[PDB]
RNA sequence: CUCCGAACGGUAAGAGCCUAGCAUGUAGA
RNA sequence: GGCUAAGAUC
RNA sequence: UGGUUUCUCUUCAGAUCGCAUAAAUCUUUCGCCUUUUACUAAAGAUUUCCGUGGAGAGGAACAACUCUG
RNA sequence: GUGCUCGCUUCGGCAGCACAUAUACUAAAAUUGGAACGAUACAGAGAAGAUUAGCAUCCCCUGCGCAAGGAUG
């Protein structure tokens, strides 16, 4: 189980627990639980990569403490 | 900092009464004569006028010896082009001056034609003056300084006609 | 020069205006 | 009040009320050294009299300045805050003490005298107005607007320490060590004694630099550049004829 | 609307129940007006106007026709159908049909003094076709 | 260009009629291909041009947020604020499906609470079908009084958040 | 045994072109 | 022109 | 002798003025420390804020119900 | 407008008495002038240095600063 930090600007950083083989949308409801958003207008990116919302974590290699910068759709 | 007591304003521009009633708002309304606030006098020169206020500021006034509100001279009444021609002063000076000086401004709904306010319209529902002459084209130091004054230019220009 | 005066203001607007 | 104020050379009116034993307010706002403070008796503000370009009224229990009375055109060393005197006597090291307004603060009358640097100052309050003191040719005044009286006698030391007992006692505590002793009414010096140094010390390095006459004014202190606080209590004569 | 005190009003408010509720849908309406049109301060106008007139129903039918009963005057006037404050400076010889209760404060006025609703036309001067802008109107 | 189609016309219900929308999706729709050769000239006759020509309901779609033509035809007509005769002109013409729900989403966005109970009631009798944009970019099938309905039910639509004054229950003790 | 941290120390550096959400409310004739 | 460890200095 | 209330403004508060209890600053202490602010709490005294207490001044409501004596 | 005159004196009204005495940076305005270090295309931090250092004797920005930091003569 990773611990991914979805730490965006302007002090929205939480921690969002995470399985390895979890897709990305079971990681969007997780954090969306601590940062009080829809999950469903909520678009991750590293660099203007937006991630998908069909592919699992296991793929991405994102281990434990990879941080994420949230943004919002 | 810029502080002031009381205005130093003309008769003129003091109002059509002995009886009148000032306000003060102390380091206010940004006056562009010195770009320091000054204490702004506002006051009612009379029934329908334009009840303006302090537009120069203390200090810078004072040089220039000439009303607050209109700012054209002490004692005659011409600018401060037409004062620092020249008595040149004691010929181009008029008594009693007109209501113009105190006439409140004109009524953008009436020039558009759709005055909604009526009867109770505070401004003045006439028509507005010809943009084609060089009376209606000043500006802040245009008319403080002597530099391109308009009204200073045809003041010695009217002045030798017959 | 300035002079002021410990006149009423109430009585010396209504005599004015009047 | 309970509050024993200091002023350090460090820019800092550090005034270490004695209800705790620690620093209470650490006033601040001087650019340079402070040279000496004084209370006013009356009005609740402190007279720092800095060394920068002027002196500060500082506000006591407001940690904030009154006015700035920049009168001086060098360093303010002495300072004098009476109750009877409507300004407040700044003594200015550029050879002219001035009379700076509590409220103004302009400097309502010079001093025509005091050519040199004036860093001293007085009052006797008892039967008489305010004095003042210069290093060399120091002369006498008075607390209305200033009135020379009478000048000193032959002290030409560089006077740091000035102070008047109710009695009539006038002693002047001078760098060169020679603590002369003369009368506010006769101005004739009574004993003009030279005190002695420390062992440890130097040769020539005994200086008043500050003297106070007792609560009791009964023991005069005065503290040596010696590292000595000496203190001279009285002893009767009468073989002291001045002629 | 809520009346917001649960405790069941006495006879007569059925009486004035529909003249009420009238007024009151007035206000509402008045009250979702949009703010074109108005200058600057003639949206709040229509407020004091339909409190103006929900005031003098609940005064005219205590003192002038004396109908209603004090219990239902009483619970009227916590229920908020009208202000306290008005039925009071209407009480006074002095004050009988006053704009506003906006009007008739001291402090409200720059040069200190009343404004132009609480003056009479035959002592002021002859032209003026003013409006109060506090108050509302005259 | 992209402030107002209209100097000082009207205003929304609690703020411009441009800020209707969420600003993460104005910002995004206000720079799109559809957007840009449609703002630089728009008219009312134009408005029903662009709108018979489109056949989608939907909002955003993709990674980036691209904004269907349905939701841009919606911005352009809440930023020129037609009057309320052409906005019931647009919504009970019934010369395309597509047309209709474009009036639809103009009418609970913009207008008032007695008059989007009064429009969108003759709507629910309506059984045709419409294609939908979902969030992976299909085409999904929904009918046209599921589309209504879903209007009448909570916020929940493509950008899209205006509650109503009260619900069916509280305005049915007060009006019919 | 269940005490959960936030920012700065960070993305450079520049050349030509292109488009924007902003603000003041004047004396004068 | 002042204070800094003949300021350290082949 | 003669007034239940309510709102404005003028002092001192050494009474758990507060039957409960926040933040900042100053002078000393500990832990981390890597530049700093946000830090941990032990002691003491200086403000700000949430509030309050007696005693004169001015308006409104039945001040008239007649309260104590 | 509100209440009253041993008023004219009808009770339709008129005249007088008493109270109420100056709100409004005045408009639903007229215009006036433009700023992302923001995208796109071009080349891509040098693949290379012999004075040995600081302290006080004039201002913009980040920051809430009686902490702090960049630029300065």
């Amino acid at each position: 189980m990773i611990e991914v930090v979805c730490n965006d600007r302007l002090g929205k950083k939480v921690r969002v627990k995470c399985n390895t083989d979890d897709t990305i949308g079971d990681l969007k409801k997780l954090i969306a639980a601590q940062t009080g958003t829809r999950w469903n207008k909520i678009v991750l990116k590293k660099w203007y990569t937006i991630f998908k919302d069909h592919v699992s974590l296991g793929d991405y290699e994102i281990h434990d403490g990879m941080n994420l910068e949230l943004y919002y759709q | 900092w810029e502080d002031a007591d009381f205005p130093i304003l003309c008769q003129t521009c003091l109002g059509e009464n002995p009886y009148i009633r000032m306000t003060k708002e102390k380091y206010g309304k940004e006056c562009k004569i010195c770009a320091r606030p000054f204490t702004v006098f506002r006051w009612c020169p009379g029934v329908r006028m334009r009840f303006k206020k302090t537009e120069v500021c203390q200090t810078c006034s004072k040089l220039k010896n000439v009303c607050q509100t209109c700012l054209l001279d002490l004692e005659y009444g011409l600018p401060i082009q037409v004062r620092d021609a020249g008595d040149m002063l004691l010929k181009l000076a008029r008594t009693t001056p007109y209501y113009k000086r105190n006439r409140p401004h004109i009524c953008s709904f009436w020039v558009k034609g759709e005055c909604k306010r009526g009867e109770e319209c505070p401004y003045r529902h006439e028509k507005p003056t010809d943009p084609d002459d060089p009376l209606a084209d000043q500006n802040i130091k245009d008319r403080y300084y002597g530099i391109n004054d308009p009204v200073a230019d045809k003041l010695l220009k009217r002045a030798s006609t017959m | 020069y300035a002079e002021p005066a410990h006149i009423n203001d109430f009585m010396f607007e209504q005599q004015r205006r009047t | 009040s309970p509050y024993l104020f200091s002023c350090g050379e460090d820019k800092q009116v550090k005034c270490w009320d004695l209800e705790y034993n620690k620093v209470i307010r650490h006033y601040h706002g001087h650019l340079s050294a402070v040279y000496g403070l004084d209370l006013h008796p009356t009005i609740d503000v402190l007279v720092t009299c800095s060394r920068d370009s002027t002196a500060r009224i500082w506000d006591v229990r407001t940690k904030a300045s009154v006015h700035t009375l920049s009168g001086h055109t060098n360093a303010v060393a002495t300072v004098r805050c009476q109750a009877a005197e409507p300004q407040i006597i700044t003594g200015s090291h550029d050879t002219t003490i001035r009379l700076w307004d509590l409220v103004a603060g302009k400097t309502r009358v010079t001093l025509t005298n005091h050519k040199k640097s004036v860093r001293a100052v007085v009052l006797h309050p008892r039967h008489y107005t305010f004095a003042s003191g210069s290093p060399d040719n120091i002369k006498q005044w008075k607390f209305p607007d200033g009135s020379f009286i009478q000048n000193l006698s032959g002290h030409n030391a560089i006077i740091n320490t000035l102070t008047v007992n109710s009695d009539g006692v006038l002693v002047s505590g001078a760098d060169n060590g020679t603590m002369h002793l003369w009368d506010w009414r006769t101005g004739y010096n009574f004993q003009r004694v030279h005190a002695a140094v420390q062992p440890g010390s130097l040769d020539s390095e005994s200086g008043i630099f500050a003297c106070a006459f007792d609560q009791s004014e009964s023991r005069l202190l005065t503290a040596e550049a010696d590292k000595t606080i000496k203190v001279y209590r009285e002893d009767d004569t009468a073989t002291e004829e001045t002629h | 609307k809520v009346k917001r005190s649960r405790k069941a009003p006495p006879d007569g408010w059925e009486l004035i129940e529909p003249t009420l509720d009238e007024l009151d849908q007035k206000m509402r309406e008045a009250e979702t007006e949009p703010h074109e049109g108005k200058r600057k301060v003639e949206s709040l106008w229509p407020i004091f106007r339909i409190h103006h007139q929900k005031t003098r129903y609940i005064f005219d039918l205590f003192y002038k026709r004396k109908a209603i009963s004090r219990e239902l005057y009483e619970y009227c006037i916590k229920e908020g159908y009208a202000d306290k404050n008005l039925i009071a400076k209407w009480k006074k010889q002095g004050y009988e049909n006053l704009c506003c209760l906006r009007c008739i404060q001291t402090r409200d006025t720059n040069f200190g003094t009343n404004c132009i609703c609480r003056v009479p036309k035959s002592k002021l001067e002859v032209g003026r076709i003013i409006e109060c802008t506090h108050c509302g109107c005259r | 260009m992209a402030n107002r189609t209209v100097k000082d016309a009207h205003s929304i219900h609690g703020t411009n009629p441009q800020y209707l929308v969420e600003k993460i999706i104005r910002t995004r729709i206000y720079e799109s291909k559809y957007w840009k050769e449609e703002c630089f000239g728009l008219t009312a006759e134009l408005v029903v041009d662009k709108a018979m020509e489109l056949r989608f309901v939907g909002g955003v779609y993709g990674g980036n947020i691209k904004p269907t033509p349905f939701l841009c035809l919606t911005l352009k007509m809440l930023q020129i604020q037609p009057e309320k005769d052409i906005i019931v002109e647009f919504i009970k013409n019934e010369d395309f499906k597509y047309v209709r729900m474009l009036g639809a989403l103009y009418m609970r966005l913009t207008g008032t609470a007695i008059d989007c109970y009064k429009y969108l009631e003759p709507l629910y009798n309506d059984y045709r079908k419409i294609k939908s944009q979902n969030r992976n970019g299909e085409f999904e099938l929904m009918h046209v009084d599921e589309f209504i309905d879903e209007l009448l039910h909570s916020e929940r639509v493509c950008d899209i958040i205006l509650p109503r004054l009260q619900k069916r229950y509280v305005l049915e003790e007060a009006e019919q």
